[PDB]
């Protein structure tokens, strides 16, 4: 979370934590049901999303569902939304606690030698979580959904 | 349960105890007489402590560090909507390690 | 290392689950008490000299350990104490922000009591100078500041025991 | 092939890794001296009166001690007609003051195990403070009047722990008296009677 | 020379490590613990053993054993082999 | 036998002087009656040399069929150990005298006696016997009411501790009947 | 500032500001209307904040303006104000900063080194900087008073 | 660190004698096996990766070790398994090839079980991923190789149990 | 002392002791009938050695006597005293040993951190013990009194 | 690490008092010897190599630890001896000199018989060669100086045994 990175900031300096850190804590903390509300509305929303996030991640990636690939296959594919439910968990935890260790200590830290291992194409699962923040947009208004955009594109930026 | 009433407050009051003082009278007596008592109870009506106190430490939790990590066994809410089963299962384990699930 | 953030997410995590309303009394119950929490590690950055020099004078600077042979004599022996101390209250204000004790066995806890003993250091009288330490941070942060403060103090104590 | 065999590796080697499992330097197994007791089940009076008395965090300390705890039959054995004389008075609960030296002439500083006293009489001072002499002949070994039972107990800090057969009392300890009256003098003038005068002193009196 | 000349908060050396050793301390410690990296997999260096047990010394015991934990290690058991105890002089 | 009363620790580097979370609650409230307690122990083991000499030969006389050849007290080795465990009996009833509890005597003493007196052939309905004799001069030595020796306690009453020691040593005897 | 080592320590970590950080750098300047307000007190102040900080410093330290006194005579009680108006103005840098950092590389780091080798009493200079904050605190409402008092404190911390 | 050639020259080192019949007989036994450990450390060494893939899919891929909580749930936990068998199958590779398993012990399996007791790693997955490893090793070397770099596969699963 | 520094000299450097070495310490043990008298001059002393010491020490320093000052009172001037009744044992211990190295380890190694700790002017002790000075070099010949003042001297340096 | 002035000191100040007579006693006798030891300290650092030389020739130079499987066989382990007995013949100087054998279980004796059964070295033998190499040592120094070398010799051998 925000509180554990001025914990842990400040605890390398032995120090306590300085007049704009505890600005960090306290706006954050103030901002706190917010993020509680927020989560509340996806979670509601899983079955939603995750259902459109399957629409275009494969009529965009045919290469992928088609025989050969490797999503090929009633049982690949069932897991397939199944990454879909992980990942969008993920981002509940990442909007809750503000900031980007939930989607980084799980998730992006060795998520291409997990791929690589796995035959998934690392460059399409970018475009499944670029399909999932597009599918994000569709049932979420126009106020909180760019509170939860720059979660997304971090994910992106930590795949490449 | 408390079903004496039909002992009242004079239990035990023993009144045959007879002292004889030689050839005359028997001088009768009721006197108590307790045990070898010591009335097995505790946490009684009172706390009896200075402070001389910091005694509480939590339960270990294995390997990893006390509460650190209980993760596995919590109360918890909801599960997802997809959620492929495991089948292999492998054994529940136990702890987690010097660890966490936030790396 | 985790926080009362970190804990409610894990536990949300390590079993795979969502954040669920039963969950976020704690969180919604977090964020709550985040306004006191700060002003309590406001004051007690302030006041880190002052606690600690109000603590040793009120309950081992008074007690043959401070004499020579007790095991506190030489300066530096006494200039360890302060200093240890310090992270003592130090680390327990990093609890009281983060709401979780789990720092504090991460970082002072383990091999601490296993330390003092090589050294021959009195765990005793480390306590009672922590509850003493305790008494006087009840004073700064207030009442229920103080029981945030002292509820990771006797955490520090009940362990180092 | 020769059976006193070695460790390393490469040429030069006997077929045995270094530190016979490979470890050169290894993390010790045991628990420091009062809880290899506690897991013992035989010093539980021992622990017990290190944890009442204070001694325990004394024998806590890392430096090399070689203690002498006596088994609870010794303690058993304190019911001597004569011991009990001595030793008695210490149950009560304001005489914790002798009860640590009493306990603290059982810590020796320094590792003696009983191989280093291959028929060697040695003394030393405890952290009592006063001379005990560990005599060690003929495969028996003494602390005072001990009478060693187990030989030894490997301890954490390089320490060793004996068990004994009796209580080792230190050697100028007297009994705490018995809690008594503050007696005063009824009178005032059977006592200045009581005292030589001048006069009586240079023999002009009686 | 010795870690506490006077050095705390406000001081111009950076706040830093301090420990209560004497003039060229003579005691040493006898430790032992576990320490993963926690940064292999961004860095993807080889990897070492992460299980130690060493000697380190009184002067830099407190350093060490307060950077063990810096990255999540653990330490099972830590002893003074080498030093006495309450010695006023001597430590040297 | 020192952990039957605690004491307090008043100095400090103790770890209990401070950080002792507790105070013996139930080994306090039993010097509120230790003088007389340790009395009544100081009049045991004052005459525990006697008392297991006077009741080892107390069975003998009244069944002689002991010290007979063939018996189970006649060589040297058998006689000696006969009278060490009448003194390691007669010790551990004093424990559980001073500690006031039998919890100490039915686990070192008793736990695993009945067992071993018949892996052994040991005559269970004579050792019996030999407790009753000591269960009857404890109660004399107590209550100072014994023949040929009185010693000089203070004034006051000892029933109730003598009826305290002679319920330890029939759970003696029914330990090992 | 707040903006400055956000950036040095996402710097660090080879990586971009993560939400956390990205949004309290836009947290802060929208906060910057509010922070010039609160500098701009402080700022036609100084005649009052120091001169009463001067105040309560003596009558609690007659030590240091008695004779003796490091601060002793008409020339060093000048200098002993002067001090004080250099403390008053870093706070007014630290809260536009957003951040002890002009604090921290202006007066606070080796300061000790600095009033030992002057002879000047460290403690006692503590003393004058508490004294200065009751009346800046004073001047300013609730809200603004956690704030100036704020950056007071920390470098009572530090100054000791 | 040695090899069939290392462990004939110290035994018959040890004794101070000379390389007699026998140790030249286990000697000329070894260099008949030389051309069939290189190309079974040949294939091994193309397809690392190939072989890898192939175990943790066929042993713990889809099992409960990789569901939330379990352990290699999470990424860098996934990816330090698959650096962790890397060892193994590399490892495995050299005492192949030096025909004598004392490399492993040195640089694997001493403080290996005693690590992942301390991090809670399970033995048992552990165990069935090098032997899932071991059997596609198998496939690739050949019946008689496999036999080979088998042989120092299940010397790691018995020193790690 | 000098025995045990210059052998955990020689100690590091994996040797033995020199030439020179060995003739120091065989020129200072035929030092020690020299030493234990000054020392001996200095043991039964300490009853004018102290309280002259704490006589030059108010008359030059009367803030920490007076109201406010740290050793303020009927107590804290006792325990004023106390400290230079410690100091004055150690630079007998220095004496003895040849070298400040009792001296070091005890009242000197983070002495700054005890005194700072304790509210208590460190320059202000380094003051009691130069009076302590003049009063014990008083007490002895030129010859002793290079030595005796020699010892305290390092304590001034090492307490400042 | 402490001498005979430091362990005099030690016990005068771990009771708070002044160096009475008794404590001045042992100084003044520790300094009639102080003549004695840096002559003893002067002979041995001349004849180090040489008194090892006639320890070993003396002690096990030709029992079959020095021929193939003793421990002693090949040139790095007899090598290693001699490095090792330079350290005992070493520090015995030192304690020598500091009258104070508190050096040697400091720095050598401390996981020394624990570090020889890891290795495999025979205690029997080393401690005659510290008792051959102590019977050498009484030739050089005299009688009553190899009286104190010889002090220290048995030391090490007591606790290394
Ligand atoms: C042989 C057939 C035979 C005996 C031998 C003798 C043994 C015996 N004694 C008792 C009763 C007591 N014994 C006591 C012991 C002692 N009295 C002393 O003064 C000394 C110190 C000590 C002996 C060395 C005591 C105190 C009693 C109680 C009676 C009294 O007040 O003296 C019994 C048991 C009798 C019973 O249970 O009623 C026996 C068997 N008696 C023999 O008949
Ligand atoms: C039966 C249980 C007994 C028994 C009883 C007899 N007692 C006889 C006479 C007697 N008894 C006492 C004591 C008793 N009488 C009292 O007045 C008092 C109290 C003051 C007591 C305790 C006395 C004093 C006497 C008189 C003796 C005398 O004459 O000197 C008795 C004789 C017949 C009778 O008098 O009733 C009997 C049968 N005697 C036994 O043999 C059994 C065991
Ligand atoms: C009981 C079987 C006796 C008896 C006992 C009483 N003793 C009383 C007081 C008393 N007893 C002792 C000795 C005891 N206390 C100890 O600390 C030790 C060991 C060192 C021993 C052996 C002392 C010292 C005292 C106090 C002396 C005094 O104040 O007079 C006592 C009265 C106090 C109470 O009851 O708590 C009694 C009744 N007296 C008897 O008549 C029976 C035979
Ligand atoms: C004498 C009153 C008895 C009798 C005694 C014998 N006991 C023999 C051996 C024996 N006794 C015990 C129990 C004792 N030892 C303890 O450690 C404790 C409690 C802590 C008690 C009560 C044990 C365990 C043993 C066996 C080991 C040993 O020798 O100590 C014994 C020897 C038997 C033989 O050698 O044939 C005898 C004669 N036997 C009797 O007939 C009278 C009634
Ligand atoms: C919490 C973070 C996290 C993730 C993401 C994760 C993924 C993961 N994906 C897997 C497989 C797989 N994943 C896919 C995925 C896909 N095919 C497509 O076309 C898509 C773009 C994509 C899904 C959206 C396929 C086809 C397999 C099976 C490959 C095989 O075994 O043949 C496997 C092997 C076992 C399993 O399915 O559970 C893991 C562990 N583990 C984790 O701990
Ligand atoms: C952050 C968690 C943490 C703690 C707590 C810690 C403690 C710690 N305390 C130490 C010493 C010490 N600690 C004390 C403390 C005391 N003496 C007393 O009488 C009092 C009861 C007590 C003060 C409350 C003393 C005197 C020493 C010096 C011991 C010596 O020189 O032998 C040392 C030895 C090294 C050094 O100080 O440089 C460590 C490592 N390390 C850590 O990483
Ligand atoms: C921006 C950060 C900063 C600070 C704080 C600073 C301090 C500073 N204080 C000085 C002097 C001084 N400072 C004092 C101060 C005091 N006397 C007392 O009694 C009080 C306790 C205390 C003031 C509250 C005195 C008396 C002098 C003159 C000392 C002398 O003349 O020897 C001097 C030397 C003269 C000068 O150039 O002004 C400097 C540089 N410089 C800086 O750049
Ligand atoms: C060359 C000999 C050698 C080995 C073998 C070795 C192992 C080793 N494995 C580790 C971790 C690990 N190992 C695993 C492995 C697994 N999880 C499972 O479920 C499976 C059963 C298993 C894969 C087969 C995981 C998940 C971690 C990370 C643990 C954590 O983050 O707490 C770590 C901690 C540090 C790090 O990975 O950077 C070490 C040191 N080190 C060595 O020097
Ligand atoms: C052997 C090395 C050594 C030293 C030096 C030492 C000092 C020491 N000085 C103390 C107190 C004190 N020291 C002073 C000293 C002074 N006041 C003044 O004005 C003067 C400038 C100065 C003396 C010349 C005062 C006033 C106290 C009591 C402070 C208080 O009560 O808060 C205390 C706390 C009470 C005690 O246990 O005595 C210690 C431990 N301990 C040591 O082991």
């Amino acid at each position: 979370s925000l509180v554990t990175q001025v914990i842990l900031s400040a605890d390398d300096e032995l120090r306590y934590p300085t007049a704009g850190e505890l600005e960090t804590i306290s706006s954050y903390l103030k901002t706190g049901e917010y993020r509680i509300r927020l989560i509340s509305i996806l979670q509601g929303k899983e079955q939603e999303i995750i259902r459109l996030a399957s629409k275009k991640i494969f009529q965009l990636h045919p290469e992928y569902i088609a025989p050969g690939g490797n999503a090929s296959g009633a049982r690949q594919r069932a897991l397939c939304l199944r990454d879909y439910g992980w990942y969008l968990r993920l981002i509940t935890y990442a909007i809750l606690a503000g900031d980007k260790e939930p989607l980084e200590k799980i998730g992006i830290i060795g998520v291409r030698e997990m791929y690589n291992s796995l035959g998934v194409p690392i460059i399409g699962m970018i475009d499944a979580i670029k399909c999932l923040k597009e599918a994000t947009v569709e049932v979420i208004s126009q106020e909180e959904e760019d509170f939860v955009a720059p979660y997304y594109d971090y994910i992106i930026q930590g795949m490449s | 349960d408390v079903v004496n009433a039909a002992y009242p407050k004079n239990i035990k009051n023993k009144a045959p105890v007879i002292s004889f003082d030689g050839k005359k009278g028997v001088k009768l007596e009721m006197v108590t007489l307790q045990t070898f008592a010591g009335d097995d109870s505790e946490d009684t009506l009172f706390d009896y402590s200075s402070g001389k106190f910091m005694p509480q430490k939590p339960a270990d939790m294995g390997i990893a560090w006390p509460s650190g990590d209980g993760r596995q066994a919590e109360m918890k809410g909801g599960k997802g909507s997809f959620n492929q089963p495991d089948l292999r299962k492998y054994g529940p384990f136990p702890d987690f390690l010097k660890r966490s699930m936030d790396l | 290392m985790q926080d009362a953030i970190t804990s409610v997410i894990n536990a949300a995590d390590v079993q795979g689950k969502y954040l669920d309303a039963n969950s976020v009394e704690k969180l919604r119950g977090y964020f709550q008490t985040g306004e006191l929490r700060v002003r309590a590690a406001a004051t007690i950055a302030a006041n880190a000299a002052t606690i600690i020099k109000e603590a040793v004078a009120k309950s081992l600077l008074y007690s043959d350990i401070t004499r020579p042979g007790g095991n506190m004599y030489t300066t530096r022996r006494y200039a360890a104490c302060i200093r240890d101390l310090d992270y003592y209250l130090r680390y327990a204000t990093y609890g009281m922000l983060a709401g979780d004790p789990s720092i504090l066995d991460e970082r002072v806890l383990n091999g601490l009591k296993e330390t003092y003993n090589s050294l021959g250091v009195p765990i005793g009288a480390t306590i009672q100078a922590i509850q003493a330490m305790k008494e006087v941070t009840g004073s700064l942060v207030g009442s229920d500041a103080g029981k945030e403060m002292g509820l990771y103090f006797d955490y520090i104590c009940s362990g180092l025991s | 092939r020769t059976a006193y065999p070695y460790t390393g590796s490469g040429y030069g080697s006997a077929g045995v890794p270094y530190g016979q499992d490979t470890y050169g330097y290894k993390a010790t197994t045991a628990k420091s001296i009062t809880e290899t007791a506690a897991q013992a089940g035989v010093f539980n009076t021992f622990v017990k009166l290190l944890n009442e008395s204070g001694v325990e965090k004394l024998v806590e300390q890392a430096g090399p001690y070689t203690v002498f705890a006596p088994t609870d039959d010794a303690f058993a054995a304190l019911l001597e007609p004569h011991s009990f004389n001595k030793l008695a008075t210490l149950l009560r609960p304001e005489n914790n003051d002798a009860l640590r030296k009493v306990l603290m002439h059982h810590v020796i500083p320094g590792a003696f195990t009983s191989a280093s006293l291959m028929d060697r009489a040695v003394t030393v001072k405890s952290l009592a403070g006063e001379p005990i002499s560990i005599m060690g002949l003929n495969k028996l070994v003494t602390a005072g009047t001990a009478k060693v039972v187990r030989a030894d107990v490997p301890c954490a800090n390089g320490c060793i722990i004996h068990a004994v057969s009796s209580v080792i009392i230190p050697p100028n300890y007297v009994p705490v008296p018995q809690p008594t009256k503050p007696v005063f003098p009824r009178s005032v003038i059977a006592e200045i009677a009581k005292l030589p005068t001048p006069r009586q002193a240079l023999g002009l009196d009686p | 020379a010795y870690d506490m000349d006077g050095t705390g908060a406000g001081s111009l050396e950076p706040r830093g490590i301090k420990s209560s050793a004497v003039e060229k301390d003579s005691r040493c410690f006898k430790v032992t613990f576990v320490l993963p990296s926690q940064s292999r997999l961004y860095t993807f260096r080889e990897l070492q053993n992460v299980y130690t047990t060493k000697m380190v010394p009184f002067s830099s015991w407190y350093a060490e054993q307060q950077r063990i934990q810096k990255m999540g290690g653990k330490i099972l058991k830590v002893e003074l082999v080498a030093g006495g105890q309450m010695r006023s002089v001597g430590n040297q | 036998m020192l952990d039957a009363f605690s004491r307090v620790v008043v100095n400090s580097d103790a770890k209990a002087a401070y950080v002792g979370g507790s105070d013996l609650q139930a080994l306090k409230s039993f010097i509120a009656d230790g003088n007389k307690r340790l009395d009544a122990v100081n009049s045991i083991v004052s005459n525990a040399s006697c008392m297991v000499s006077d009741a080892v030969s107390g069975m003998i006389c009244e069944n002689p069929g002991l010290i007979s050849p063939g018996g189970n007290c006649y060589t040297n080795r058998r006689m000696a150990a006969c009278l060490r465990d009448g003194e390691i009996i007669l010790r551990y009833v004093s424990y559980a005298l001073l500690a006031g509890d039998a919890s100490v005597l039915e686990d070192r003493c008793l736990n695993g006696l009945k067992e071993t007196y018949i892996a052994l052939g040991v005559p269970t309905n004579s050792s019996i016997r030999a407790v009753s004799i000591m269960k009857a001069q404890a109660v004399a030595f107590i209550t100072n009411t014994a023949t040929e020796r009185k010693m000089s306690f203070a004034a006051g009453d000892c029933t109730s501790l003598a009826s305290e020691v002679a319920s330890y040593f029939d759970r003696v005897g029914a330990a090992i009947s | 500032s707040i903006v400055t080592k956000s950036i040095v320590n996402a710097d660090a970590e080879a990586r971009y500001l993560s939400p956390g950080e990205l949004d309290r750098i836009k947290s802060f300047v929208l906060s910057g209307q509010r922070r010039l307000r609160i500098a701009q007190t402080l700022t036609e102040n100084r005649e009052r904040i120091v001169k009463q900080g001067g105040q309560q410093l003596f009558q609690r330290r007659p030590d240091v303006v008695s004779p003796g006194g490091n601060a002793y005579g008409e020339e060093m009680t000048a200098t002993c104000l002067r001090d004080l108006d250099y403390y008053l103005r870093l706070v007014t840098y630290g809260i536009i900063a957003g951040d002890v950092t002009p604090i921290e590389e202006i007066g606070l780091v080796g300061v000790k080194e600095m009033y030992s080798a002057l002879g000047t009493p460290i403690s006692g200079v503590a003393e004058g900087i508490r004294c200065m904050k009751d009346v800046a605190c004073s001047l300013l409402s609730g809200e603004d008073a956690a704030e100036v008092g704020f950056y007071f404190d920390y470098t009572l911390a530090a100054m000791q």
